[PDB]
DNA sequence: AGGGTGTTCCACGTGAAACAGGGA
DNA sequence: TCCCTGTTTCACGTGGAACACCCT
């Protein structure tokens, strides 16, 4: 078999890319899986949430789309067994001007990331990448490079607008560079139910997109991340939720979005 | 048997 | 005359920047100070929040840092009198390869906000300019443009790590680009007083940085932008908060950080 | 809404 | 109207 | 035919007996029917609420009771044509004396009454009976002169105690003055659904009394009095709430209630 | 030593004399004052609202005076250290029947509440009296036994008529049984200030009896007891509001109460 | 509910 | 002045999160 | 020191009632 490449993506800041990114892979380890995290935000949130602080590691995922090293040799054990991390530091920022002179050539430079992780495809179950809040050249390597893509909506207003531009980013590659690139699901994230926002906001996500969000097989309901503190504090700690409070609601929820992705 | 200590 | 340029910078993505940007334009238009507000992310959140929605853009921000257009040929008038607004589109990702194709012979990239204003700069008491969520070629040319800047920080664990790395970019900036530019404050936003998380947060930044948080300048106490729903839902209506609702905790704090800007 | 020209919104 | 003698009335 | 008596009754001070039995009164009287109020209780509130005076009643109930006139001279036209009111005043609080030397003959007091309607009981199809709050000598002839019994209900927490203390009262008359006496039905009068309160009485009611709660025949939802200021208001100008506000909640759950009523 | 004995009288049902006797003598209770509440009531909710179900109480307030027992030994401990019930039951609708034998001859038994509290007197600070929804024997007595009278109003149309027939009745007793007898007050109850009728009600009242209405003894405001259903849900728990909520609306009214009379 | 013999609320 | 609006203002229930001390 | 509790505090939605302009 070969991994499937899940990429976490939205360009809208803050929505829960990397909250959800770090706690589905270890969600999906804890079945005895084989994960692969990418951290591929120059911001490094995955990296910090899973306790590397930014001058421990030497060489970064920066210095594999360069070729310095080979993302083997960048690879990290987590607390976790079945946990693996190509962190990420600023410096990864840097691969934007690398971008726009190596589309210069071959048109190659979306395909950047792609072209690395193939060395580790046959090496994980899963990939999960974790892109920083733009459509610029980072997500498009992150969505060039997957199978499928996690889409976290934060339910307010912004995100309207600004899901509908990210699937005709999604669909554009769909006809192009990634034909294969498949929407995994919709993710609600930091979700209060309660609210006339949050409502409206679902009401009209769900008449455009309600087969694409994530629900559960055993009840038949929706996955919802609830707003929880403590999947906030839990990257303090340096640890996924299920390694800090495993009885919270956050951490029920994704261990429930890990069961979904697991079951096809 | 996890020898020297980063982390924490 | 001259105007004070204001950069609303996080690179961390969902902790108030654009609604700082918006309401705090707002709530110095309230005053009779003649504002611009800048909307220089991609994304485009400030302008939506004005109720222009873009297919009604005929030519913006992207376009004057051509030389396409001229700063004077693009700005809108709002619903707020003393208010008027550069508006931000799709369009503005493709600079990234613009600054980056002027760095290898010419260098002086980041200056390219800067001199669009110079026509400007004498008709405003108070631009105020919205950057996306990173610390690229949008963020440092806006940053590179501003007098001063303000940090939005919500109050939880990445923005430790997050603000000392835009600090290193403002002092980086401070001895090279922009030797005018300061601090003009840190402003909490999102926030929930009660939170463990909140606290902790606030405790490591203010044993650093306590002297660059806002203050009322009446009463001492610290400016902070509470959580409040009703700013959430203001720029669904195409309007600020001050429109929308004026009495709700969000606009009283949006108000009171006006006041502490008008002074000093 | 009841007036002027062109730009709405609303 | 009603009877004169205009009472409480209606 | 012959006339429906109907005792509204409660022990508990203030829980809409004179409401219900004014406006119930008079939307039977709107279907055509010929009614007749009888205010048998010394706070006339009932004769208050219908346009009337207590200097403008020369002869009043108590005169009736003691034998110095018969009902027939007693009765008052009032204002809709189909209602017609035998009054009170502070005078009926002698019949109480009246009482304890009229069951010392025989076992007639109770039945003062019931005795006294004889003579227009073919006059009248329903007859409406509006009792003071005790289950003293009032109450009992007003309970022993009717065929059946509504108990207005306020849900809150002395109608736990004190409901079952009516039944109580009515179950040793239906074995002994009066057999053929029945329980109209209840009806929950000044309700507000949301209150815990209203939900936890309505609750211990439901589980001993639920066959006995007056209900739609269009649709099997319980009849209840919402609180409406208006009901409140309503007396102040002489009018029963139909004449008022027609429209309103409460005139339009007494109108439910008369409708329910009529069928048996 | 002095007990001042209190009425809480109205005829009106439903307004709020239980509720004011309770938490009036809880209220004073908390200031070190050694208090006698006494029930006078044949449904017996003040009682009841201190939690005492009525199959505990062996002998109560009816077998005092006949002379049955002795008034010592059927007052009851409270919760409360300061705070001592003499209980009721519905036994005591029995004095009714007791009242009109006593006048076949004597006609002194106006005061047998009065008689029968002599014995107790030297040894409280207050009594508080609770009295039946009716001006019959019970309210008569009560009326004859007390040095002041507290009337709760509920601000609805026939608290108008039922004021003055009471103030009526009051005078009536000032001439024979109880010429030391004074108004204390008038506490509006189930306070709503925004209902036009509830200002309406107030308006006429306040035209007649304004310097009758309870004031703060500093800021010279009105006391009024605001609607609040933690009043109301207070005896279901067998509390006073007091020990039930301390910090709610109704509970500092009742304390604002309390310390008015404790002036003077 | 702790107490309860005093028939008992508390 | 009628029959609609929608806007403001209030009490009340709901649930997350902190925490209090009782768990032994 | 984990633990289960019940409580306290606070944002936010709900709906009745007043009210202010709007209708003619
Ligand atoms: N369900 C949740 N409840 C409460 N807080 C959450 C939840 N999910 C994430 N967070 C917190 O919200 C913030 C934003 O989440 P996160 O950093 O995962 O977003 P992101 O999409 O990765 O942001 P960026 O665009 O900066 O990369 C973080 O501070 C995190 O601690
Ligand atoms: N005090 C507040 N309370 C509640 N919601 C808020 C508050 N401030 C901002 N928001 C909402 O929070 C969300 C994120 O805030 P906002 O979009 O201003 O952050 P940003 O930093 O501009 O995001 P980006 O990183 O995408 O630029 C928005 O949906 C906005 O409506
Ligand atoms: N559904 C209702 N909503 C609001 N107010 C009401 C309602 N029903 C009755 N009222 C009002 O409540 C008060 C008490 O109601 P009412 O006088 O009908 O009770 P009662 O049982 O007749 O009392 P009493 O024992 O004094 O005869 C009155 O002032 C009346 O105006
Ligand atoms: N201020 C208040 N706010 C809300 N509810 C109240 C208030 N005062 C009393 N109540 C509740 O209103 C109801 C009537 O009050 P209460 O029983 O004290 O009046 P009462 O005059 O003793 O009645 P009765 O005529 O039966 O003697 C009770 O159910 C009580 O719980
Ligand atoms: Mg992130
Ligand atoms: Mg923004
Ligand atoms: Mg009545
Ligand atoms: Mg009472």
């Amino acid at each position: 078999m070969m991994s499937e490449i899940i990429a976490v993506a939205n360009q809208k800041g803050g929505v829960g890319k990397t909250t959800t990114a770090v706690n589905l892979a270890a969600s999906l380890a804890v079945h005895e899986k084989k994960i692969l995290l990418i951290d591929f935000a120059p911001q490094a949130n995955a990296t910090s949430s899973l306790g590397f602080r930014r001058d421990k590691i030497d060489y970064d995922i920066y210095h594999v789309l360069i070729g310095r090293k080979q993302i083997s040799q960048v690879i990290l054990k987590t607390q976790m067994p079945f946990l693996d991390l190509v962190p990420s530091n600023l410096g990864l920022a840097g691969f934007e001007k690398t971008f726009y002179d190596s589309q210069d050539e071959n048109k190659r430079g979306e395909l950047m990331l792609k072209n690395a992780l193939e060395s580790v495809v046959g090496l994980y179950d899963y990939i999960i990448i974790d892109s920083p809040p733009a459509l610029g050249p980072l997500t498009i390597n992150s969505l060039s490079a997957a199978h499928s893509v996690i889409i976290p909506i934060q339910c307010e207003f912004f995100a309207l607008e600004g899901t509908k531009l990210l699937l005709n980013t999604i669909r554009m590659l769909q006809k192009s560079t990634n034909p294969k690139l498949k929407i995994r699901g919709f993710l609600p994230t930091m979700h209060v139910p309660q609210l006339n926002l949050t409502k409206g906001v679902l009401a009209e996500l769900f008449k455009y997109f309600d087969s694409e969000f994530f629900r559960d097989s055993a009840t038949g309901e929706y996955i919802m991340i609830p707003k929880s503190v403590k999947l906030a504090e839990s990257p303090s700690f340096g640890k996924p939720i299920l390694l800090y409070d495993i009885k919270s609601n956050g951490s029920i929820a994704y261990q429930k979005l890990a069961q979904s992705i697991l079951q096809g | 048997k996890n020898k020297v200590l980063g982390r924490g």
